[PDB]
């Protein structure tokens, strides 16, 4: 059999660093849908890098540190992305929690109170995969083998775009960008060009034991994390791969 | 490309984006432990068989250190082997396993660390950042545990909940990213065969070979976690590896010497 | 006077390293037990070591260490049994926590949720006493100076056998192996051989404070842990020799 | 005054009591590093322009190291500014953005650290009292975070949010607290001006003022935190400070051998 | 405008470590008044250092030891007392926390239980500021840069005397001690002589951003810490300065 | 004997077994750091005394690391005897107060090691393995906090709450565990006399007895802790202690010298 799911009551929310990124005007109308949400879920908040992860790798890159050497730095502006956010939402009883207490007490944590919120990376560190000179496990990708190794409910991605696209909907070949209501990693994995998700995402995605689907909504329309915590497609649908058992 | 180029596609693109992964692979290469040797001591294979096998081992570390600096890993071995089948029949999953095997590579240091601290060589964490050891004559070698730090984010295998990447993988991708000269696997046999030579009784020893030559010959999942051969041949800076018997006499001693003793696996 | 009791509502629960050892075929039907109690009482539950300590303290004295570094190697395996019980309780909202936490924080757990776990054997470490070449101090010894440190309601200890007995009952004298349903700290001070439980046990009874007696019951046989927390007389009880104010 | 009367007054007083607060002063003095020279790297102005104000530095500091032992601590930099607009704009209170902007003054040690790491040359917590690696011919020099530890408990400026004490002050305080004999900014201008050089033409070069002429000049918060302006006026140790150009070859390994380059910054 | 406020329903409380120094005597009054405070508020409770403290400094001070090496000793004090207040109220669910905890996750928490216990000690340490010998940034100060840096509803501070004097109570010259009811952190940081708060407490009031006003109430009076909870003018008022919005 | 009798024992029975206890001692006894010196610096004797006593035992320290190995363990004193009573008249138990007691020889560690870290010795925590300052001759001394781990698993004494082992006990253990060569407590008196020589005018002085001698005439809790008498008689590696006047000049350098200054008290 498939392991057994540790926490099959938990929804995981994997908040984009560039979200964070925009500040005030998209931070507090995500605070207040947040705040809602504590009594209908029971959530761990994860959240990404964004644009100062990529100033550290200008450095680093220019220093000649190897990706190993980068992916801790890049790590730490999602834990700052965690902190912030957390601190919108102390006065509802949510906090920050470190990287061993999330592998180690969720449970106790999330039976203290409604949320938590940590950083979104996975502590690869300087045991990253070699290959490419930007580390490969970044926020999508650890938010997602957490919520597969909890057997959570769900892992939804909010992002500052409605979904993936053909194209980057924000670059040169934004013109022929198509939506794309619903895809599978596989698809997904065989296409070349950007995506608003790791790569290596679809790589988890492949060997995964519980996760079907994640959602990829965006957290610049208020009620999209709402809906997409209720099920209703309102952003791209990810298939894993895993069927039931 | 130009590092201005670079920072603009930093800037405006996904990190997915080709065009970024491109120009950032053109970036300079920092070596930062250049001169360091990652040695890995084996957990079933050396340190469970106790004073006979550590015993020399350690004396060879002790004399190979005044000319060579080291970064030691320990392996886990049987005590791991009897947390997974517990945990596995639990139904937990890989990352709970993970955490588990982690100790016992812990144990392990702690207790070739004790054998090693008269001589002045410390356990630590973070070996390739261990600076002040490694730049000492009376010093210069490290021990640390071998298991990598992925815990409860460690990527399954394909099939079955035991770790992929364990002590072979978390050695190994401490000399790559500290841009070690030279990584040596320390075991109970003298290299690498054509089949498994405690099973089989004519099997023939290769003494060099490649992952892809290893692969087509079935071999990727003998003395080497497998995933060890695929990380091997996307590693930047180290694009070999070493395997050599550490119940033999001063075996150790020789592969810091340049001796081809054991099996030589190239990524290409 | 006696000293105050910290923690006089706990219940503690120390599960043998050899019941932990028996697996899945053991572990299944002592945690959906566990699981039933957690309404009923304020549970803080801690594991022994077990065979893997037998290994490492056989590889460790081929390698002639000393008891000091052989504690906290078996210690660990303490640990290593308690992170996988609360894995299978994580669902219950039960986690592992650290000695510290133990030590000061149980309180504040113990109000977050209705059970924690931890590992039995205490800290003793690179101080445990010298004399005998293996540890004294082990998990029913941490478990005991826990509880009555605390002044906590009770200490049962779930082993897999149903109590004491006069020989080893699978040792080569087991024929002549008679069962004790009680038994006070002294007498067994006063024998010789074998016991399931650490002889440090005994004497730290010696110097106990508050529990007044000790169960050791059959983790094996469903339903002895929940009639031992209710007072209920299914094994051995161990008098400790403390008497009420 | 008298130890016995000094005891008598911290048992029987107020810590607020005047009484008291004097006899206090009247204590021995002791300098717990005095050989040792204090550091800081800038991070908006050295460690984000990457290779180009890094490299230099690092072959100057192994350098130096031979004849100078140093505690160098890293400033922070654009990614704290960028932390401190969002958390600013959000409301956030000082000490909130006083953790935030630790965790790039730490990211940017890493950064140096791995380019130091071997030369045998540590990133440490606890600078002021690295006494092994200090003590060593070999090493002579730990790499540590410059932002001081108040963080939740900063103390906001009289206005805004921005914490006020930042990573001059964490270096000066170190130099301070460890008794220091030399406290050393390395920044991106050749020193201190009449005003801001990258904003006025004409500005005027000056190389020793002190804080008062400073303050009655209105240069208190330029080319140094002005809070700093301030605990240098009331350290006990470290009574000057030097601020020099780290973009100019060799002005760290001069500022060490005792020449003039930069501005000397006087408490009186 | 002014920061937000981050836990706007928290009650700080202060207790002097000359308190705590009394003993049982006083301590167990005071713990009595907590646990009937525990359903009414939301306690974060910080202990000072005491007579410790003063014994320490005169150690540290013949040394030769720096103002930086005395700020963490002093510290220290303050802790053990909040380990001891902590332990006498363990049975209501109360522990002692760490100041990393109390800085970042002090709403989860006040979440999992209704009071915790720390060190009012600022973590200053080896940056304490140069000038005088003494660490100026004491346990009132610390608990104060807290309670305004969380925008908390108050800041209570518990004494072993009435309040604030116009000289030493207790002093040469307590002949001429006239009580001050009233008073704000102005007046007091342009007076030189001796108070029962640290001078530093003035300047931390004087950059204030949410907190008023802060009562010194005496702790050996039953029932003045339960007043001044509920704004009970029993003690001396300092006003900081701070205006509503 | 055997390995293979002794791991089937390990297997198959109780550790608790009379048969299985018998094969362990029959093991191998290796020496962790054999030729290191243990010193514990007494709280209330020497560091609570301040300057007059510390200073001379500083320079002591710094004089004889040149020729000696040393672990240096700090006693408590005189704010843990205020804990101690603070908390007891509270009603707490013996676990509590063990936990405020190291907080104390914390204190006093801090204190020492700050006076020395210009020298390079640094405080540790493992003194027992920290190879790297062992192993140099710039530095060959750390020190360490005295009091055991125990904590709230402390056992208590047959009266009382007052923790039983304390920072000689947490001294003397360490030396036990590591194999060292010697264990010296310092304190303010000459060593052992018939009677309380702060007490009593005629006592007279001891220079050398066994553990069951002092029971036989009353001294077993007099000028070391009565139970680190026990710990003694238990002992595998240290087997006497050495008890020496810290306030005369030089008596520490002495008595590494191995003069017989002071008291040597023996197992048997
Ligand atoms: N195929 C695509 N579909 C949608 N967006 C794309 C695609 N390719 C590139 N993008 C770009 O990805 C951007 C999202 O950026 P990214 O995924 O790096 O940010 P993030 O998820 O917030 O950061 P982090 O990964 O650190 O949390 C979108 O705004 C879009 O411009
Ligand atoms: N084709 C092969 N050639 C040589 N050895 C092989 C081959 N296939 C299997 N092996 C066996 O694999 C073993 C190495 O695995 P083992 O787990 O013992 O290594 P380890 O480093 O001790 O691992 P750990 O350190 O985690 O215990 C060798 O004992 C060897 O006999
Ligand atoms: N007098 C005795 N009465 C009962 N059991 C005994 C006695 N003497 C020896 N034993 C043995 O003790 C075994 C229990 O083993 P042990 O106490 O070591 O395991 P455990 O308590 O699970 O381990 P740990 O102490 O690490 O938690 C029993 O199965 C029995 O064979
Ligand atoms: N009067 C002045 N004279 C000289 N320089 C001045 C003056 N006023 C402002 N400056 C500027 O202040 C800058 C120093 O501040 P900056 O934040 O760059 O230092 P930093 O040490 O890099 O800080 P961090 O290290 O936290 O980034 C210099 O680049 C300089 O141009
Ligand atoms: N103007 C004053 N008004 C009232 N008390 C004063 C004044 N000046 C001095 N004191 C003294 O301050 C004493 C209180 O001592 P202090 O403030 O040091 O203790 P604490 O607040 O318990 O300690 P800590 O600051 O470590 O928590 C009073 O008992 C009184 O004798
Ligand atoms: N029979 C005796 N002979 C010599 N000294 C004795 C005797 N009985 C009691 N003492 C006293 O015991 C004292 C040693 O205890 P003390 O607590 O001072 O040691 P310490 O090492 O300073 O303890 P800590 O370090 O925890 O304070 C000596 O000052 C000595 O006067
Ligand atoms: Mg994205
Ligand atoms: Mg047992
Ligand atoms: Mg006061
Ligand atoms: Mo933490
Ligand atoms: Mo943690
Ligand atoms: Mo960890
Ligand atoms: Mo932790
Ligand atoms: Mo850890
Ligand atoms: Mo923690
Ligand atoms: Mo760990
Ligand atoms: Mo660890
Ligand atoms: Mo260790
Ligand atoms: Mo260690
Ligand atoms: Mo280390
Ligand atoms: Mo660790
Ligand atoms: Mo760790
Ligand atoms: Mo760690
Ligand atoms: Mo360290
Ligand atoms: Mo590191
Ligand atoms: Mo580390
Ligand atoms: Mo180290
Ligand atoms: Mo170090
Ligand atoms: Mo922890
Ligand atoms: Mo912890
Ligand atoms: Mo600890
Ligand atoms: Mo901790
Ligand atoms: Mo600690
Ligand atoms: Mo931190
Ligand atoms: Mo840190
Ligand atoms: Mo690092
Ligand atoms: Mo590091
Ligand atoms: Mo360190
Ligand atoms: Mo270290
Ligand atoms: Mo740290
Ligand atoms: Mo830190
Ligand atoms: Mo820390
Ligand atoms: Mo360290
Ligand atoms: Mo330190
Ligand atoms: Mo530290
Ligand atoms: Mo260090
Ligand atoms: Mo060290
Ligand atoms: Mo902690
Ligand atoms: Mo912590
Ligand atoms: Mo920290
Ligand atoms: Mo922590
Ligand atoms: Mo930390
Ligand atoms: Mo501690
Ligand atoms: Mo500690
Ligand atoms: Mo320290
Ligand atoms: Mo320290
Ligand atoms: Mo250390
Ligand atoms: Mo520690
Ligand atoms: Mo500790
Ligand atoms: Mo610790
Ligand atoms: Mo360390
Ligand atoms: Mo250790
Ligand atoms: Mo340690
Ligand atoms: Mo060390
Ligand atoms: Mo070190
Ligand atoms: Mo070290």
């Amino acid at each position: 059999k498939r392991p057994i799911r540790l926490l099959p009551w938990l929804q995981v929310v994997k908040i984009g660093g560039r979200v964070m990124d925009r500040g005030a005007d998209a931070i507090l109308p995500l605070v207040e849908e947040l705040r809602k949400l504590l009594p209908e879920h029971r959530l761990l908040i994860l959240t990404g890098a964004g644009v100062r992860a990529r100033h550290v790798f200008s450095v680093g890159l220019d220093l000649g540190l190897p990706v190993g050497s980068l992916a801790p730095l890049a790590a730490s502006e999602a834990g700052q992305n965690g902190h912030i956010l957390a601190a919108m939402l102390a006065s509802e009883g949510v906090s920050y929690v470190e990287h061993p207490t999330v592998a180690d007490q969720l449970a106790i944590h999330l039976s203290a109170t409604r949320a938590v919120v940590g950083s979104a990376f996975p502590p690869y560190h300087h045991h990253e995969f070699p290959g490419s000179r930007i580390p490969p496990h970044r926020a999508d990708t650890g938010a997602f083998l957490l919520a597969d190794a909890f057997g959570a409910a769900g892992l939804t991605i909010v992002e500052n775009v409605d979904g993936i696209y053909t194209a980057d909907p924000n670059g040169p070949d934004r013109g022929q960008a198509r939506f794309l209501p619903e895809t599978s990693a596989t698809d997904l994995a065989k296409s070349e060009g950007p995506l608003p998700v790791d790569r290596a995402l679809l790589d988890v995605m492949a060997t995964a034991r519980h996760i079907e689907r994640v959602q990829v909504v965006n957290g610049l329309v208020p009620g999209r994390l709402t809906a997409a915590l209720r099920g209703e497609h309102v952003g791209t649908l990810i298939r894993t791969g895993v069927r039931p058992a | 490309n130009s590092t201005a180029e670079l920072e603009e596609l930093l800037m405006q693109r996904s990190l997915t984006d080709p065009q970024l992964q491109a120009a950032a692979a053109a970036a300079a290469d920092f070596r930062i432990l250049p001169d360091a040797t990652v040695i890995k001591i084996g957990g079933q294979s050396v340190i469970d068989r106790g004073r006979a096998a550590v015993y020399p081992l350690v004396d060879e570390i002790v004399a190979a250190r005044k000319n060579h600096k080291l970064l030691i890993g320990t392996g886990a071995g049987t005590r791991a082997r009897h947390l997974y089948s517990i945990a596995a029949g639990l139904g937990l999953p890989a990352g709970v396993l993970a955490q588990l095997g982690s100790s016992v590579a812990d144990q392990n240091a702690a207790m070739l660390g004790q054998l090693l601290a008269k001589h002045g060589i410390p356990v630590v964490g973070g070996a390739g950042l261990s600076a002040v050891p490694l730049s000492l004559a009376e010093v210069n070698a490290v021990v640390f545990s071998g298991m990598p730090p992925y815990k409860l984010w460690m990527r399954p295998a394909a099939e079955g909940v035991i770790p992929p990447y364990r002590t072979d993988a978390g050695c190994f991708l401490l000399a790559e990213q500290f841009g070690c000269k030279q990584m040596i696997f320390v075991k109970d046999e003298d290299g690498l065969y054509t089949a498994n030579p405690k099973t089989s009784k004519d099997a023939t020893f290769i003494p060099r070979i490649s992952v892809d030559e290893m692969k087509a010959k079935g071999l990727h999942d003998s003395i080497l976690e497998f995933p060890v051969l695929d990380l091997l041949q996307s590693a930047q800076h180290v694009r070999e590896v070493q395997v050599v018997n550490g119940l033999v006499p001063g075996n150790l001693t020789r592969a810091l010497a340049g001796e081809h003793v054991g099996t030589i696996i190239t990524a290409s």
